[PDB]
């Protein structure tokens, strides 16, 4: 005989019925990097801890009027 | 053992007086191969804390 029932039962007791696979469709020829988590910085310290001030304020921009004839 | 086969016959060993198990028995399922694979599978099988021996 084949004893297909009983060799299924053999396979059951010896492996424990965890015996199939979830086959995944995979269609792309190329596999790519999964898109994952990307934080932004939370520094324990600032880089320089003091903002530099307005470099380019107006009183510093405008140096001079010209006083020439043209 | 109906998992392994529709049995030809089973018999169990009890005492005849105050009938309780003397811990053995016999079977035929149908086939020689069925008996072989059952024995091969369960020769040294453990359970609650007896273990069966089958031949």
């Amino acid at each position: 005989a084949p004893s297909a029932k009983a060799t299924a039962a053999k396979k059951a007791v010896v492996k424990g019925t965890n015996g199939k696979k979830a086959l995944k469709v995979r269609t792309s020829a190329t596999f790519r990097l999964p898109k994952t988590l990307k934080l932004a910085r939370a520094p324990k310290y600032a880089s320089k801890a003091v903002p530099h001030y307005n470099r380019l304020d107006s009183y510093k921009v405008i140096e001079q009027p010209i006083t020439s004839e043209t | 053992f109906a998992q392994f086969g529709d049995l030809k016959e089973v018999r169990l060993a009890r005492n005849k007086k105050t009938g309780n198990s003397r811990h053995y028995g016999f079977l035929e399922f149908v086939n020689k191969e069925d008996a072989m694979i059952a024995q091969e599978s369960m020769n040294n099988y453990l359970l609650m804390g007896h273990l069966l021996q089958v031949r």
